[PDB]
């Protein structure tokens, strides 16, 4: 029936987000009680857009992703740049992230109660950006075998921040919800940044791809799954963050790093055998699932031309996706060496929601002109307007907070318009071009061992 | 698909070899390096 279908979204939805933001959105924040509803607010936001591009796919029914609906109801410009802007900040930003995070909770048991030397954090997390990659890239049938653990070690790792906070719940060690909305002033210009911080939480809604032949019963599976899968995982994640608040004070929380960690030294005993361990496998599951979405990405892309083919490229036999590794570590190399937690996760933020709420604002303007598509699930005229006008408001009002973060998003962002180009142009004049192209995609695609899928 | 003949070719395999070495080569060197950056590292006044 439907369950598989919720289990997908639930184990598709969850990520290792749920360690990273606390810290952020409460710096930003301030107050107990204004993060929780941070926290609510993010997951309706969340559950709001979800049930958006729920209708997007039901009513495309073009294969592609988020390629096809900014292609279609816009043009080949914004999805351009959609794609330049996905390949150049949003992917390799938010896999260093993950990827320091990652690092951080697997250094952490070496290093009970001391500060790790912030380079060998760096280092660490590359060398589990190379090893996850290769790994991506040795097979596909033994990076699925091994999914399945990986998601189940992702349900494991919030149970133990779960369970024992019902146990001080239950047992009433709540002295910091005494003025839960008061303490820190933290102005309206760290909202966008507590924003940000809340979705990253709820990290896999978005991709996902829901063809109207899979379910049993369309056009009503989807919607009433989406609605149970983001409900229960909102309430699991408001019931963790209060877990979190039960022993961890607000000024223990804001002088510290890797809340995971400090919270089991807080609450447990022997605790570098399960809490550290089993966040930073977490982490690791992230990482295997976002080289694949990456590489299938490129695929839908070549058929318009707006990349190079040979990024959707495969291997001849041991059939990996290895072009599209090699494009997309040096720049995550490049953003973990040259970035910050605080920075990356704003830097990726900026582009990524700016985009998704233009995508979504499309469905105003496509209700609003020619409304004949055969819409399975008419999504109300409220939802994706509410959810498209904040994104991009606050979105905005972000470039007012940390420009000098959101800044190189946003001149990355514009530099697509002038990089279509590289698509219309009168003629090349191959004397430094295109031959040198010849030569240069000839060249990899020798080195590499790529031969096209079936075309 | 038949088009990859030369990659079945003296020499070509040959800066495959090269390159896939000299990034493992990087790869441990790396990893060397933060073993002894965690090893020279403070060990944690005991409390
Ligand atoms: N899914 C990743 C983000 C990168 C992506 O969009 O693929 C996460 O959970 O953080």
């Amino acid at each position: 029936t439907l369950l598989r279908g919720v289990s997908i979204i639930i184990g598709t939805i969850i990520g290792a987000g749920i360690f990273i933001s606390p810290k952020g959105v409460l710096q930003n924040t301030g107050s107990v009680g204004m993060s929780l509803t941070i926290w609510t607010v993010c997951g309706v936001l969340s559950l709001f857009g979800a049930l958006s591009y729920a209708e997007l796919g039901t009513t495309i029914k073009k294969s592609g992703g988020h390629y096809t609906y900014i292609l279609e109801v816009f043009g080949p410009l914004p999805a351009f740049v959609r794609v330049w802007v996905e390949l150049l900040i949003i992917r390799p930003a938010a896999t260093a992230v993950i990827s320091l995070a990652f690092g951080r909770y697997i250094l952490e048991p070496f290093f009970i109660q001391c500060e790790i030397p912030e380079l060998a954090i760096k280092l660490i997390t590359a060398v589990g950006i190379t090893v996850v990659m290769v790994l991506n890239s040795m097979s596909v049938s033994w990076s699925a075998r091994i999914q399945i653990f990986l998601t189940f070690c992702k349900l494991t790792a919030i149970l133990i921040i779960i369970v024992p906070g019902v146990m001080q719940l239950i047992k009433g060690q709540t002295q910091n919800f005494k003025d839960a909305f008061s303490g820190r002033d933290s102005s309206i210009t760290r909202l966008p940044l507590a924003f940000y911080y809340g979705m990253y939480a709820y990290a896999g809604w978005f991709y996902l791809n829901f063809v109207t032949e899979e379910v049993e019963n369309p056009e009503k599976t989807i919607p009433l799954a989406i609605c149970i899968s983001m409900a229960i995982v909102t309430i699991g994640y408001v019931l963790t963050n209060v877990a979190y608040f039960t022993t961890i004070n607000a000024e223990e929380l804001l002088l510290s790093n890797a809340v995971a960690v400090t919270f089991s030294e807080r609450l447990l005993g022997n605790f570098s055998l399960a809490v550290p361990i089993f966040v930073a496998l977490s982490c690791f599951g992230s990482m295997n699932g976002g080289v694949f979405a990456v590489s299938r990405l490129f695929y839908v892309a070549s058929r318009e031309g707006h990349l190079p083919e040979i990024l959707s490229m495969i291997h001849v036999r041991k059939h990996t996706p290895l072009p599209a590794v090699i494009v997309l570590h040096p720049l995550t190399m490049i953003m973990l060496f040259s970035g910050d937690l605080d920075s990356l996760l704003n830097f990726l933020s900026f582009a990524r929601w700016l985009f998704i709420g233009l995508a979504v604002a499309g469905l105003i303007y496509l209700r609003y002109k020619c409304p004949d598509m055969h819409r399975p699930f008419k999504v109300p005229l409220f939802i994706p307007a509410l959810f498209s006008f904040t994104c991009l408001f606050m979105v905005a009002l972000s470039l007012y907070s940390d420009p000098f973060s959101t800044g190189i998003g946003f001149v990355i962002t514009l530099t697509g318009v002038p990089a279509y180009y590289l698509f219309i142009i009168w003629d090349k004049k191959p004397r430094w071009f295109r031959i040198m192209s010849e030569k240069i995609t000839r060249t990899l695609q020798i080195i590499l061992e790529v031969v096209p899928e079936e075309d | 698909e038949e088009l990859l003949k030369v990659a079945g070719s003296p020499g070509w395999v040959r800066t495959r070899w090269a390159l896939l070495l000299l990034f493992w080569l990087g790869w441990l060197g790396m990893l060397a390096g933060a073993v002894v950056i965690i090893v020279r590292a403070p060990r944690c006044r005991e409390l």
